[PDB]
């Protein structure tokens, strides 16, 4: 079936059919309120949140050789 | 009883109830190998260990018999008066 | 003749011999594969000789050849510490990739060997060229052979995979080319020893960064630009997959050390938070989807995405340990992903003809040698200490943390999630019951061939995991040159 | 009977938390523990002497705290 | 001896595991138990040397990770807590 | 002082670690300066590594008494840790600074 | 290791509900399991007595609200240590046999006619390698704490002067623990231990219906289930952490 | 209110005791007889207590 | 009672022997041989690391300060 | 309940001559109780 | 067997005799009657 002869496998049709659905699922995506909301949350909101937090704390702290009588804050 | 198993499966740790007829001979060689490596490690340790206080002469400190740092100190300290 | 040209010439000779030996002897295909393998061994022997002669603390490019015959496009070859280890990775991986396909390539064997030999020359030329436009030429040259390799030897979905990797890489690269051409126009050339002395103005740097970053994020790949990899790395033949994940992913990383760090320092520092948000998002999203991936080769392919996020964050850390850790992780990923692709795309796939996880269980009972190497490889993927993967992950993660703490803390969560998908995948295949009831025949354990490609790969990760000085010592001096910044009482000495 | 100076407390490697007034009695005990390998039936006299004086100083500080207790109308101090 | 405590249980483990077919069940048990018992005696001796005589022992073999400011060695320290554990 | 080794001299910088009065068209002179800044940073860094090594020996020597007997090395290491870092040459190559500013 | 002796003796059963008897069947196992249990409950002059009980009075010896509070908290923990320590030894050895004939059927009493040479399996003790470690660990469980307390505690003991352990002098409480702790709170664990052991041992084998009345109350049923289900942490971890991550991956892959 | 089935929870506990007559009485009788009587079961609850007590008394003189 | 150690290493049945696929020569002698030779060659490679050069200068500078003792005093 | 009823400290804090200041690392580090504010 | 009973009985005897010994000696101090140096 794929080049070299492999061992006999009891290829279960249900499991094979599930594997085919996963390979072809992209062909059936549609924009709905649910899919748009999920896609917007994962792609825009969460990344922009980490981006905003990384932006606002960039350069805020330094630990190197900080003693008592000093601050971790740099800014 | 004891479980059945395939005789065609080769495993480095032995498999299922594995004991070769010559297990004592093989154990003797490997134990000899273990001693030889351990002795080399012992020789390295007795030369590369570092201490900052030496043991007192009357105290049970068997390392004094092989460690280079203490052996040099004890030999040098014997030159007194 | 320079030793670096010998490196590029030996595989071309083997291509010539493979294509002409039918006229001096139906020649057996074993002869063809013997020629290609010995060709890769000699290329490896030459790279070892270069490394023995290589000097660890020189800021002059070594083993260069004077041209004095300048043309419009001249290939200048040179090596320093930040490229020497990628050359070694390419010359070690290439023989292993050839042996991994010794039996599974059954038709068109001459074409397969010539493509792999040509891939060796082109990938090596990427690490050795001393001109930025030469870098693009070699970076893009590997696409047609890769398109043909996937389409002639790939699995059922090979056409869609071949198109994806070609069009994604081309599209990203076209934005890099526009960035390179702008540099070439301002400076007058893209030769390294001239362009690295140029000082681009800040707004130029920003628009140069975008365009180089777009290409490198397509090639990293970052999450969301990574469907070409999830297709191509799976549909590829086994030797193609090893080359694609061990060497081709490393091009964007070595590219950062030549194209961003020395010439775009101000844009790189000002945009690190955008790089870090993308790298942080990639670490979490790729990890969660790896946990739900049911194709065994796709799961190993998706974990490459999560590891490459950490070396990408380490390369933008602007710290010595983060930069060295990035190179260390890149190298450690090359040995580990090669071994896990061999375990899945070469051992499981050859025996069963399927890549679905649902059909595997309890393989330890009948395949103890496979389960031993597969487990050690899965610890490497989880970044377990005593592998070079821990040393690279720790140093990369420390530099990312010190540069931007919130980004490092999220990136650190990889220590939890890489373990999760590595241990989950190991347990479901090797453990998790008795031997799967879907297997009608029993399976043989590793053949001598499979054992000695896994043992060799496992050897490299463990030896370098215990003595990583073998790479770091040749990295320290050259990698100093890409750091940007100053200490107040250390700078401007008089 | 004389209090040990901070130099000999430092020279005898006294634990820093016990480098108090009574440390002059800790040195002979800690020396004896070294000689007897810390067996709890060999340094009895030294052990009881260091404990007794330490108890005596403790009995002086509780009186000091009790005086302080009434100075605030029996209020809490912990 | 101080290094010999570290490597002796490892040596028995690789014989029991990677050469089980050679030594069998009884050989594996003899080598591992022997290699752990001998290590235990050396640990009791170590507890007297380090703890009772208050002589800590330092041992460094080769560097592990060396980057600018981080120098981590394959190195071992025996102190009173170490031998107590 | 420890004699400068034959290997050491082969790599000793012949130029001061600076970019002032360096013609950037002179490839040899620019790379010489870059090497001098890099090497000087590593020396300061390797100095801290040696101080840390001495501090390590005294800590295991003075034990309980380390908080009092290891202060001189303690201060030295903190000063080096606060000041020494491999920063590269490339900011100083691209940015000239003056004291009189 | 003593538990492993029991599990071997009764063919791998691990449930208290099928033990009972065994006191005459595993006398050596019972003895060392009893010796170990008295060390666990810090019975006076056992090995565990010198460590645990000092921890408790040290909590009181630090005259602070947190120190007093943890003392009370760890005292209740000590109460239930005694309870499940009683539960183990009694349900395994002292109670009536809740397991089947096979565990207790001995060849001394005639039961079989033709299968007399074999087929008895009477739940006996283990061999030398099984029993030698029990005897050795039993000795450490009795004398080792007394033999060694002066090293680890002492009063001004200098065993850790290599700075292995650092105690800042402002954090010292040991003087107050030795002298300032009232005697009532010093012996309180032993009073509780010696009484709830009586309370536990009386509730079984003498009463045995009262606990049942508690179990079959809705209050007791809920209490029994909550603690048997480990504060429901595994339930809430699996629901909202593990399955949460799996569903996140499902969304990422699918949508 | 009584259930459709005749199960009363209060009566369930009232019958939680050793029955006066049980059809399985002789089958389960062995669980309380000589070897497993109250005395025999608790006879050796403290294995060496008697020997230690006698030896301690001889030591205290 | 114990069993005799069984199993087919490399899947070679007890009757037969291992058959070479043609890769074994180049891989064991060329690939692994060269790596072993390189490792021996690497023992004799001179140290050109920035650390070794910088440690020596750092030692002299700390000898100059009151930190390290000078083997060659003045 | 514990907060309402927990005994007051029954001993004055132990004092150290010099506060062990030098042996605790000098004025840069933390020292011991020495004729300070009462507690 | 008989050796197991002897081993079982010996440690139990060892435990209680040990407890009785320390009860007589260290017990008075533990109960707060007498200070250790008295
Ligand atoms: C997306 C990757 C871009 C590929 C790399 C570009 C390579 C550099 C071109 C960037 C560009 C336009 C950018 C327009 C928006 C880009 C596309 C918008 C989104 C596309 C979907 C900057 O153009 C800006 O350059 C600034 C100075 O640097 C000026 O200030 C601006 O006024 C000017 O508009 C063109 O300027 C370029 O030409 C040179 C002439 O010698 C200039 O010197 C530089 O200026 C250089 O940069
Ligand atoms: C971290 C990467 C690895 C670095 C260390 C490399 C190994 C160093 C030596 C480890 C000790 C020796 C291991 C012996 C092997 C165990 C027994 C065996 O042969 O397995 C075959 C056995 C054969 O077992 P069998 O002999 O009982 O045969 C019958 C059993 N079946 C039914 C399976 C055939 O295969 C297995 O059953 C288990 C498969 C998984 C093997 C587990 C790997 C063991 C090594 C763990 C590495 C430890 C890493 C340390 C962590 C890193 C530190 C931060
Ligand atoms: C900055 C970059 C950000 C990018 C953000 C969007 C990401 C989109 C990435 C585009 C680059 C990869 C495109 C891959 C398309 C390949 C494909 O669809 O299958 C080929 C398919 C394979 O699909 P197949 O194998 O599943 O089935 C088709 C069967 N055959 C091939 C026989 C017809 O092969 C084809 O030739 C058919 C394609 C017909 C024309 C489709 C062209 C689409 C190309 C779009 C490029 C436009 C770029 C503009 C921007
Ligand atoms: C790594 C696979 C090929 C080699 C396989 C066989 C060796 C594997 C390790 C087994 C143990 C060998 C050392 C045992 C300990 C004895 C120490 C010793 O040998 O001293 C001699 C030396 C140490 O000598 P030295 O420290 O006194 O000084 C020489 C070192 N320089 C040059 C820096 C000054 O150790 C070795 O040479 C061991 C070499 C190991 C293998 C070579 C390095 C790894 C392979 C390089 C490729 C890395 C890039 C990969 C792609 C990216
Ligand atoms: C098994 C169980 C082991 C448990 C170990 C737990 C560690 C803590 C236990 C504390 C017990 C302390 C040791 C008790 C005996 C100490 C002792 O003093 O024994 C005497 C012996 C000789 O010492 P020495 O100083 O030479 O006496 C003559 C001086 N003129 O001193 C000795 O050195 C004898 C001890 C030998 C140590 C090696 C034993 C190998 C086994
Ligand atoms: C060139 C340097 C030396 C490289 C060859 C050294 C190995 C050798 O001696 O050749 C042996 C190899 C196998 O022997 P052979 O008899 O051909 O087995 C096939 C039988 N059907 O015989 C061969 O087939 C080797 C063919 C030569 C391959 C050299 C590749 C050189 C490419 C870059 C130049
Ligand atoms: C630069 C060096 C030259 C570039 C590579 C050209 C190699 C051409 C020499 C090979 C001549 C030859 O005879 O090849 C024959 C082979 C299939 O023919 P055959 O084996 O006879 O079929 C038997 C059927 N039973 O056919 C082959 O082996 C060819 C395999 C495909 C060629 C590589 C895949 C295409 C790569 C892109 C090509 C276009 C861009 C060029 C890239 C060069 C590098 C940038
Ligand atoms: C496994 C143990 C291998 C034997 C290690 C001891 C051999 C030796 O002495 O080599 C030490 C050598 C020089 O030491 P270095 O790393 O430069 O720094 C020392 C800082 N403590 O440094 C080295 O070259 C050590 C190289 C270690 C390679 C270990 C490979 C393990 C393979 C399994
Ligand atoms: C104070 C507690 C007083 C309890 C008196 C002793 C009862 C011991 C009963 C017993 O020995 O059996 C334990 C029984 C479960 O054991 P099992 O084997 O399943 O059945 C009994 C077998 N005879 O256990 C039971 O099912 C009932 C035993 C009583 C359980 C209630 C006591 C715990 C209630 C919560 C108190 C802790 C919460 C307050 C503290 C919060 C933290 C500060
Ligand atoms: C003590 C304070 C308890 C306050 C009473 C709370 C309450 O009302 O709980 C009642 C609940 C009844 O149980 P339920 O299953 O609903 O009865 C079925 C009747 N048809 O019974 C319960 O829920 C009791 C809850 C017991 C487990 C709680 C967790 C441990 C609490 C430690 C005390
Ligand atoms: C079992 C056998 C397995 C293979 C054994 C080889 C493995 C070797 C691995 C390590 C190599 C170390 C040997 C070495 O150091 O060679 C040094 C050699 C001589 O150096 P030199 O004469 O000064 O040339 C300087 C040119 N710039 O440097 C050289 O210049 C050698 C030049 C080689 C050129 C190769 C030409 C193509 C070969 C096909």
């Amino acid at each position: 079936m794929a080049g070299l002869q492999h061992y006999k496998i009891a290829m279960d049709p249900a499991l094979v059919r599930l594997g085919s659905m996963i390979s072809n699922r992209y062909k059936y995506f549609r924009w709905t309120k649910r899919t748009a909301l999920v896609s917007f949350m994962y792609v825009v909101v969460v990344p922009s949140t980490i981006g905003y937090l990384a932006y606002k704390t960039d350069g805020l702290w330094d630990l190197r050789a900080k003693r008592r009588g000093d601050l971790i804050s740099e800014r | 009883p004891k479980i059945p198993y395939p005789k065609h499966v080769w495993s480095p740790a032995g498999g299922w109830y594995a004991q070769p007829a010559n297990w004592k001979q093989n154990t003797a060689i490997f134990g000899l190998v273990i001693f030889g490596i351990t002795a080399m490690v012992w020789k390295y340790s007795a030369e590369h260990e570092v201490r900052h206080k030496m043991p007192e002469p009357d105290r049970f400190y068997p390392s004094r018999y092989w460690v280079k740092q203490i052996k040099d100190y004890e030999r040098a300290q014997k030159e007194k008066q | 003749m320079s030793l670096l040209y010998v490196l590029l010439i030996i595989p071309i000779i083997g291509i010539f011999l493979i294509s002409t030996i039918d006229s001096f002897y139906f020649f057996n295909v074993s002869y063809y594969k013997k020629i290609a393998l010995i060709t890769t061994i000699l290329n490896l022997i030459v790279s070892l000789i270069i490394y023995i002669l290589f000097d660890f603390s020189n800021n002059q490019f070594q083993f260069i050849q004077e041209n004095l015959d300048l043309s419009f496009y001249d290939i200048y070859l040179g090596v320093d510490g930040v490229s020497i280890y990628f050359v070694l990775l390419t010359t070690i991986i290439m023989p292993i990739a050839l042996v991994s396909n010794w039996n599974s390539i059954t038709n068109n064997i001459k074409s397969y060997l010539i493509i792999m030999l040509l891939l060796e020359t082109l990938l090596l030329a990427v690490f050795l060229v001393l001109d930025v436009l030469l870098f693009y030429i070699f970076f893009e040259s590997i696409l047609p052979p890769l398109f043909i390799l996937i389409g002639l030897f790939g699995s059922s979905n090979k056409v869609r995979a071949s198109f994806y990797i070609f069009l994604y890489t081309l599209l990203g690269s076209l934005f890099l080319l526009l960035s390179i051409l702008t540099m070439s126009s301002i400076v007058g050339t893209t030769y390294f020893d001239v362009l690295l002395k140029s000082s681009f103005e800040y707004t130029t740097q920003l628009f140069l960064f975008f365009g180089i970053f777009i290409a490198f994020a397509v090639k990293t790949p970052v999450w969301g630009l990574n469907s070409w990899l999830l297709r191509a790395h799976v549909e590829s033949p086994l030797g193609g997959s090893i080359v694609l994940a061990a060497i081709v992913l490393k091009l964007s990383l070595y590219g950062v050390f030549r194209l961003i760090l020395p010439i775009l320092p101000q844009a790189s520092l000002n945009l690190t938070y955008i790089v870090y948000a993308i790298g942080a998002i990639t670490v979490l999203y790729a990890s969660f989807s790896t946990l739900r991936t049911v194709d065994v080769k796709e799961l190993i392919a998706y974990s490459s995405v999560a590891h490459a996020a950490i070396y990408l964050m380490g390369v933008f850390s602007n710290t010595i340990q983060g930069l060295e850790g990035a190179i260390l992780l890149g190298l450690a990923h090359g040995f580990v992903s090669s071994g896990l692709f061999i375990c899945a795309g070469g051992i499981l796939y050859d025996r069963t003809g399927t890549r679905l996880i649902y059909f595997f269980r309890g393989l330890t009972q009948i395949m103890p040698l496979f389960s031993l190497f597969f487990f050690i490889l899965c610890l490497g993927n989880a970044g377990t200490p005593l592998t070079l993967n821990f040393v690279g992950e720790f140093m990369s993660l420390y530099g990312t943390l010190e540069r931007l703490p919130i980004a490092g803390m999220l990136a650190s969560t990889s220590i939890i999630f890489s373990a999760a998908y590595s241990i989950y995948m190991y347990n479901r295949i090797a453990f998790g019951g008795s031997v799967s009831l879907y297997f009608i025949d029993c399976f043989r354990d590793l053949t001598k061939r499979e054992f000695f490609i896994l043992f060799t790969l496992v050897s490299f990760t463990v030896i370098l995991g215990i003595y990583p000085s073998f790479v770091l010592d040749g990295l320290h001096y050259n990698i100093s040159s890409v750091v940007y910044g100053i200490e107040p009482n250390a700078s401007y000495l008089t | 009977s004389r209090r040990a100076t901070r130099e000999e407390m430092r020279d005898a490697k006294v634990p820093l938390a016990y480098r108090d007034s009574c440390a002059h009695l800790l040195i002979p005990l800690n020396r004896c523990r070294y000689e007897t390998y810390y067996l709890p039936w060999k340094c009895e006299d030294e052990r009881h002497s260091y404990e007794k004086c330490q108890y005596l100083e403790f009995k002086k500080r509780v009186q000091k705290m009790e005086e302080l207790r009434e100075a605030k109308g029996g209020a809490r101090s912990n | 001896m101080y290094l010999s405590i570290i490597i002796l249980p490892l040596l028995g483990s690789v014989v029991s595991g990677f050469f089980g077919r050679k030594v069998g069940v009884s050989g594996a048990q003899l080598i591992t138990c022997s290699s752990v018992i001998i290590t235990t005696i050396l640990s009791i001796i170590a507890f007297f040397e380090v703890g009772f005589n208050n002589i800590p022992v330092t041992i460094n073999i080769f560097r592990w990770i060396d980057s600018e400011w981080f120098i981590i060695n394959w190195g071992f320290q025996y102190d009173s807590l170490t031998v107590s554990m | 002082p420890t004699p400068e080794s034959e290997a050491f001299l082969a790599k000793k910088p012949q130029v001061p670690p600076t970019f002032d009065g360096v013609d950037y068209e002179d490839n040899k002179r620019l790379k010489q300066a870059q090497d001098a800044i890099i090497r000087e940073q590593w020396v300061q860094v390797m100095m801290g590594r040696l101080v840390r090594e001495e501090l390590s020996k005294c800590y295991y020597r003075e034990g309980v008494n380390h908080l009092e007997k290891c202060g001189k090395l303690r201060e030295r290491y903190l000063q080096l840790l606060a000041n020494a870092k491999v920063k590269g040459y490339l900011f100083e190559q691209q940015n000239y600074w003056s004291k009189e500013n | 290791l003593g538990a492993g002796s029991v599990i071997h003796a009764v063919a791998d059963n691990q449930d208290f509900r099928k033990f009972g008897g065994l006191i005459s069947y595993l006398p050596l196992t019972y003895s060392v399991m009893l010796i170990a249990s008295l060390s666990l409950v810090a019975f006076p002059f056992m090995t565990g007595f010198y460590s645990k009980d000092f921890i408790l009075e040290s909590a009181y010896g630090q005259f602070s609200f947190s120190g007093v509070a943890v003392y009370i908290i760890a005292t209740i923990g000590a109460i239930f240590t005694t309870l499940y320590s009683v539960k183990v030894l009694y349900l395994t050895f002292l109670s009536n046999p809740n397991g089947p004939r096979t565990y207790y059927r001995l060849a001394i009493d005639n039961f079989f006619s033709a299968q007399a040479i074999k087929s008895y399996k009477p739940a006996h003790e283990g061999d030398f390698f099984l029993t030698l470690p029990l005897v050795i660990l039993a000795l450490f469980s009795i004398f080792f704490g007394f033999i060694t307390k002066d090293i680890f505690i002492g009063l001004g003991s200098n065993f850790f002067v290599d700075n292995s352990l650092f105690i800042h002098p402002i954090h010292e409480i040991m003087i107050d623990t030795e002298f300032a702790v009232p005697v009532l709170f010093k012996l309180l664990p032993f009073i509780f231990t010696i009484s709830f052991s009586v309370i536990a041992l009386t509730l079984s084998e003498l009463l045995s219906e009262l606990v049942i009345y508690f179990k079959f109350s809705r209050f007791g049923y809920n209490i029994f289930g909550f603690f048997n289900q480990r504060f429901l942490i595994e339930f809430f971890y699996n629901k909202y952490i593990t399955n949460l991550i799996l569903n996140l991956g499902g969304q990422i892959t699918k949508i | 209110k009584p259930n459709i089935t005749g199960f009363d929870m209060r009566e369930f506990l009232r019958h939680t005791k050793t029955p006066t007559y049980d059809p399985w009485e002789r089958h389960e009788a062995w669980r309380y007889t000589g070897r497993f009587s109250r005395f025999n079961r608790f006879k050796g609850a403290l294995p060496g207590f008697g020997i230690a007590t006698v030896a301690f008394t001889a030591y205290c003189v | 009672q114990y069993d005799p150690p069984t199993g087919w290493l490399w899947g070679v049945r007890p009757g037969e022997k291992y058959q070479n696929e043609g890769w074994e020569g180049p891989f064991f002698y060329g690939f692994w041989g060269s790596l072993i030779v390189f490792a021996i060659a690497y023992a004799y490679k001179p140290d050109t690391s920035i650390q070794t050069w910088a440690l020596e200068e750092a030692r002299r500078r700390l000898e100059a300060e009151g930190i390290l003792e000078d083997p060659n005093p003045t | 309940v514990v907060k309402l009823t927990y005994p007051d400290r029954v001993s004055y804090p132990r004092e150290f001559e010099g506060g062990l200041e030098r042996e605790l690392g000098g004025a840069g580090a933390v020292r011991a109780f020495l004729c300070l504010d009462d507690e | 067997s008989r050796v197991h009973r002897f081993l079982a009985t010996g440690l139990g005897a060892s435990m209680w005799f040990w407890i009785f010994y320390r009860a007589k000696k260290d017990g008075p101090v533990l109960l707060g009657w007498k200070h250790p140096w008295d």
